[PDB]
RNA sequence: ACAGGAUAACCGCUGAAAGCAUCUAAGCGGGAAACCUCUUCCAAGACCAGGCUUCUCACCCUCUAGGAGGGAUAAGGCCCCC
RNA sequence: AUGGUUUGGCACCUCGAUGUCGGCUCGUCGCAUCCUGGGGCUGGAGCAGGUCCCAAGGGUUGGGCUGUUCGCCCAUUAAAGCGGCACGCGAGCUGGGUUUAGAACGUCGUGAGACAGUUCGGUCUCUAUCCGCCGCGCGCGUCAGAAGCUUGAGGAAACCUGUC
RNA sequence: GGGGAUAAGCUCCGUGCGUCGAGAGGGAAACAGCCCAGAUCGCCGGCUAAGGCCCCUAAGCGUGUGCUAAGUGGAAAAGGAU
């Protein structure tokens, strides 16, 4: 509603191909895809924006309108800038490095762990205890970041594991 | 995950939602997390 | 249990009109 | 991708290792088989190869079989089995006619054989399936070796297929797996398998590289 | 008295249906109608006099609800604990023909005549068929107003 | 066995209705000795009665030529025999 | 509210016969799960755990006393599961118990004799017609008669775990 | 209405109430007591009740306006819930 009615800004070199409902957005970072369902119309606001439109004000339409808007907003935003999550490895003797594209952890196990880079994202380490995950497809970015986050079973006693940069985790004490 | 046919928003932050045909109580306090079933 | 209940609930059909013998 | 060969069981014996352990080795004489025919996804819909072993004096073979052999060009043989392979990979190394020889294996190679078991006739439960029979004293009225019960009473009122009973055991195809190989003799065309392979001395085996280990 | 078809009476035809996102129930009822012969005026239940049926694009059948993945086809070998089941999705991706067949077979009599009818049912997972030399009549499922 | 697919409880990413929020309502994922494949056995009487092949791949007389019948055969099998 | 296994309520089929406790042998099924496997919360530091969810594939000991089921104990175990199928199974076995006639003790009865009190002893019949089940054959069929090699619908078997 | 636990296909009484008994046929998936209806015999005649009209099963994937997203429909409580 309040989000699904807004038009969406569109800067300069941002080529939007309205092949009916199927939409596809080209910018210097790549040419992303998107699809939508039959009901909702994708009109191009000819001031330099895109606007969603719906026939009905039923449950499905009220739900799906705003979704489509927010998705295309993320889409054009990424192809202009991108997304880059930051993650930070608190611990004792824990560490991260990189091997070309693919990344390497030391997390107390008896073997080390690695990750295969998917097609559309790259890793970027700034220190052995601190890195980022830079991509475009926000789904993918947060996916892989959380997959990392879930390697170490959490431990709120001493503060080990992986943390999203602004993760303020909970804590307790085992005093004895 | 306390499984009970009675769930409630115990504290002030427990939000009551519905996933997949099951009522749930999500909260930052995992003691409070629960569901029907 | 089950058997008696299914008897007593088949009775609520339409061609019986709410009643059957031996329930 | 799966090396197999046909052979004849002979017996069993002992030999020794470098650490002076003893290995109960079974002998097999994989005489040089011949490839009679082939199986492909265009002709037949699967990938395979068809082998031949033995000797017939030329008048004991039948004319259909003599045609199956003379069409492929080669001479008749006793036993004709068929390995089932995966694809062009396992086909591109076979040719009609060519003589296989036992050297295709190497010491340490893990194999699986297949053979027709020995017969035991009309067997009871205590030999098929290893039942505790019943007591030999304390009052037994003639049940010293026969099974017992067979089901319920008016529920089901039947006997539950696969209920185990007496009948002909033996004389079935059987697969024995993960057998190491101790020595190969090229002079005499012989394998010295380890272990203990199915069948009666003078029959037919089929040894293959094992699935779990090949 | 009333007319009863003799031996040299039957006239056959080969019909062909598309299963392009048709509903399984509609399709199957139509085929049962045709095979059993409830569309000709020569109908008699003691005689099989329907028409051959050829179903195509059978892997395009699409159903409603969650029946693709909440619905369970069952079987039983006869042995104990030999009840084994399958969804509809697994069964399409294994072999699609069986879904449509069994669906139709439950819309027929399960008698001798029904078995002798199933012979007259040909089903193919793709768009094609080898039965072009009968020039199969396309059937379009229609509903008569009144 | 190893591995592989779809999954349960569960963990989630993106995100509305409901300006935030939410594992879901559209979608995308990971995930158990259970499930389907894989492993060994049987099996085309699987009546949708399969397939690739090979050999023989040719005689005679009747009923009035109606369609059957009745002979001697090839490939091959069976019986008798060790 | 369940489940229908427990002591009971009704007395609806069976008294021109439905053979009854336990044990053995042999299973097969349910999960409201003993172990193994995955998991959420902790008054969870770690090792051990407590409770809850999913989960049935496999496995789930030998022994002393008692006729005993149940139970208690010993020694181990990864673990020593709960129940159904005429309280599974006697045309498959036992027959210790209970429930024929013998006999004795206590108590009741004047007496014959009785006791959901006790104690020692005491015949377990049958050639499988049909269904069913494990195996094995003859015949016919699959549009000519035959011989070999085989694909795979669909079914079965197996699936356990420990210690350094 | 009593006894019973305000349980029983329980038991005991009432009733110009019923049916079965002694009563077929149709519907109820099969089903003595439920709903319809009370069989003189025949007809390769018609109209209707209860019930039902996607195929099996003869008759409507009938018309109109709205609800349902739960396979509810095609068992169920106290209570819980944007």
């Amino acid at each position: 509603s309040r989000i699904g009615k807004q038009p969406v800004p569109v800067p300069s070199g941002v080529d939007v191909t309205i092949n009916g409902q199927n939409l596809s957005v080209k910018g210097p970072k790549g040419t992303l895809t998107l699809d939508v369902a039959e009901p909702i119309s994708v009109s191009r606001a000819e001031d330099g924006a895109i606007v969603v439109t719906r026939p009905d004000d039923e449950r499905r339409s009220r739900s799906l309108h705003g979704l489509s808007r927010t998705l295309i907003a993320n889409l054009v935003t990424g192809v202009t800038e991108g997304y880059t999550q930051k993650m930070e490895i608190f611990g004792v003797g824990y560490r991260v490095q990189l091997k070309g594209q693919n990344l390497e952890f030391a997390l107390g196990y008896s073997h080390p762990v690695l990750i295969e880079a998917p097609e559309g994202i790259t890793f970027a380490v700034e220190s052995p205890t601190k890195f980022s995950v830079s991509g475009i497809d926000k789904q993918k970015v947060g996916q892989i970041s959380a997959v990392i986050r879930r390697l170490r079973r959490p431990d709120p006693y001493k503060g080990k594991g992986v943390r999203y940069e602004g993760e303020q985790i909970r804590r307790k004490v085992g005093k004895t | 995950m306390k499984v009970n046919p009675s769930v409630k928003p115990i504290c002030d932050k427990c939000r009551v939602i519905r996933r997949h045909g099951r009522v749930m109580v999500i909260c930052s306090d995992p003691r409070h997390k629960q569901r029907q079933g | 249990a089950k058997r008696g209940r299914k008897k007593r609930d088949r009775k609520h059909s339409k061609a019986n009109h709410g009643k059957r013998p031996n329930a | 991708a799966r090396k197999g060969i046909l052979g004849t069981k002979l017996g069993m014996t002992q030999v020794f290792d470098e650490n002076n352990k003893v290995v109960p080795v079974t002998v097999v004489k994989a005489g040089p088989n011949v490839v009679t025919r082939i199986r492909t996804t265009e002709r037949d819909g699967y990938s395979a190869v068809q082998l031949a072993y033995g000797e017939i004096s030329p008048r004991k073979v039948i004319k259909p079989v003599a045609g199956q052999f003379a069409a492929a060009g080669v001479n008749p043989r006793r036993h004709v089995a068929e390995l089932r392979l995966d694809d062009e990979a396992a086909v591109a190394e076979y040719e009609v006619g060519q003589e296989l020889t036992a050297e295709i294996f190497s010491d340490g190679a893990y194999v699986d054989v297949t053979g027709t078991s020995k017969g035991k006739g009309f067997a009871g439960t205590m030999k098929r399936h290893g039942f505790r029979g019943q007591g030999a004293a304390h009052g037994a009225q003639a049940v010293h070796r026969r099974p017992g019960s067979i089901g319920g009473c008016a529920t089901p009122g039947r006997v539950f297929k696969g209920t185990r009973m007496s009948g002909r055991m033996g004389n079935d195809r059987v697969t024995t797996q993960n057998l190491k190989v101790h020595k190969v003799d090229a002079e005499n065309g012989v394998l010295l398998i380890k272990g203990a392979i199915p069948g009666r001395n003078g029959g037919l085996v089929v040894v293959r590289s094992a699935i779990k280990r090949g | 008295p009333t007319y009863t078809p003799k031996a040299g009476d039957t006239t056959r035809s080969w019909y062909v249906i598309d299963a392009s996102d048709v509903v399984l129930g509609r399709l199957a009822s139509a085929a049962a109608t045709l095979l059993r012969g409830k569309h000709k005026p020569t109908f008699t239940p003691n005689v099989d006099g329907g028409d051959f049926v050829i179903v195509i694009n059978a892997d395009k059948i699409a159903v409603s609800g969650d029946k693709l993945t909440k619905k369970f086809a069952y079987r039983h070998s006869g042995y104990p604990g030999g009840l084994r089941k399958r969804t509809i999705g697994e069964l399409l991706e294994k072999h699609p023909t069986r879904v449509v067949e069994n669906a139709i077979i439950g819309m027929l009599p399960h008698n001798k005549l029904g078995r002798q009818i199933q012979k007259k049912l040909k089903v193919y997972a793709g768009p094609d068929h080898p039965h072009a030399a009968q020039q199969p009549i396309p059937f379009e499922i229609k509903q008569v107003a009144q």
